[PDB]
């Protein structure tokens, strides 16, 4: 069965950087869309970033472009979210999420437990 | 009218095939200096089966088939008679009685780049193993679970091809290798491909 093993996150100062890792098991990266969601206090869970592991094409939302870069290492079954220029409003639980199709625009199927990220002003 | 075999077009091709869609070139009615290939420092694998590489310049074949593709360094061991694994089972299979040479070289400098190279694919799933020298370019959704897929990619219903996503800083076993397989044909017929 599919597991998403998350690591990284914790506390960081504003303007600092963090790297979340997501390692998939029970699936081999190279076909499916995989990405990051977050849920901040008082806000609905939302899309952060996604990568198509079939063709490497990445997608972002307005608030994350430039500061965050999603990447895959298909051979390592690992995806990375490099979080730069972090702001207090980036404080949230971050979830790795894996699709059952190649399209980032499709809905996620598998979810990680989530990792707390807390950004201090 | 003696033609030089066009081995340059194979080894020095600008583009290489994905292994699932491996390329074949038929070589005939020409002379080749196999010694020049065999003695090249360019190759990290040069393994022959059924013939001695030192005798190739003294032999004539009814045809030579040159098959070429890209796989990972740690998969080159599968391009040999009697091997198993995703590449030998589902992508490119040599027969037990193979007569030919398997040639490979590291292509990280051409076939990986910063951001990854996702262009090269392999077949990860198949209901049965390939026959020797079979090519499968089909894309039927593969049923891994109990639920029929009805042609729909989804839970336990897999598109059968995946990208290597070669990343340049990975170690040698993960790096792309260009492979050329020379099959020496031995029909009871005139032999039209010779050494010098
Ligand atoms: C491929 O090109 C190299 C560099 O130009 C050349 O030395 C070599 O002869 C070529 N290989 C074959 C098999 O023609």
């Amino acid at each position: 069965q599919v597991q998403l093993v998350e690591s990284g996150g914790g506390s960081v100062q504003a303007g600092g950087s963090l790297t979340l890792s997501c390692v998939a098991s029970g699936v081999t990266l190279g076909r499916h869309a995989i990405g990051w969601f977050r849920q901040a206090p008082g806000k609905e869970r939302e899309r952060v970033s996604c990568i198509r592991t079939f063709d490497g094409i990445t997608s972002y939302v307005e608030s994350t472009k430039g500061r965050f870069t999603i990447s895959s290492n298909n051979a390592m079954n690992t995806v990375y979210l490099q979080m730069n220029s972090l702001k207090p409003e980036d404080t949230a639980v971050y979830f790795c999420a894996l699709g059952v199709t190649a399209a980032c625009s499709d809905n996620p199927y598998f979810w990680g437990q989530g990792t707390q990220v807390t950004v201090s002003s | 009218i003696t033609n030089l075999c066009p081995f340059g077009e194979v080894f020095n091709a600008t583009r290489f095939a994905s292994v699932y869609a491996w390329n074949r070139k038929r070589i005939s009615n020409c002379v080749a200096d196999y010694s020049v290939l065999y003695n090249s420092a360019s190759f990290s694998t040069f393994k022959c089966y059924g013939v001695s590489p030192t005798k190739l310049n003294d032999l004539c074949f009814t045809n030579v088939y040159a098959d070429s593709f890209v796989i990972r360094g740690d998969e080159v061991r599968q391009i040999a008679p009697g091997q198993t694994g995703k590449i030998a089972d589902y992508n490119y299979k040599l027969p037990d009685d193979f007569t030919g040479c398997v040639i490979a070289w590291n292509s990280n400098n051409l076939d990986s780049k910063v951001g990854g190279n996702y262009n090269y694919l392999y077949r990860l799933f198949r209901k049965s193993n390939l026959k020797p020298f079979e090519r499968d370019i089909s894309t039927e959704i593969y049923q891994a679970g109990s639920t029929p897929c009805n042609g729909v990619e989804g839970f336990n219903c897999y598109f059968p091809l995946q990208s290597y996503g070669f990343q340049p800083t990975n170690g040698v076993g993960y790096q792309p290798y260009r492979v050329v397989v020379l099959s020496f044909e031995l029909l009871h017929a005139p032999a039209t491909v010779c050494g010098p």
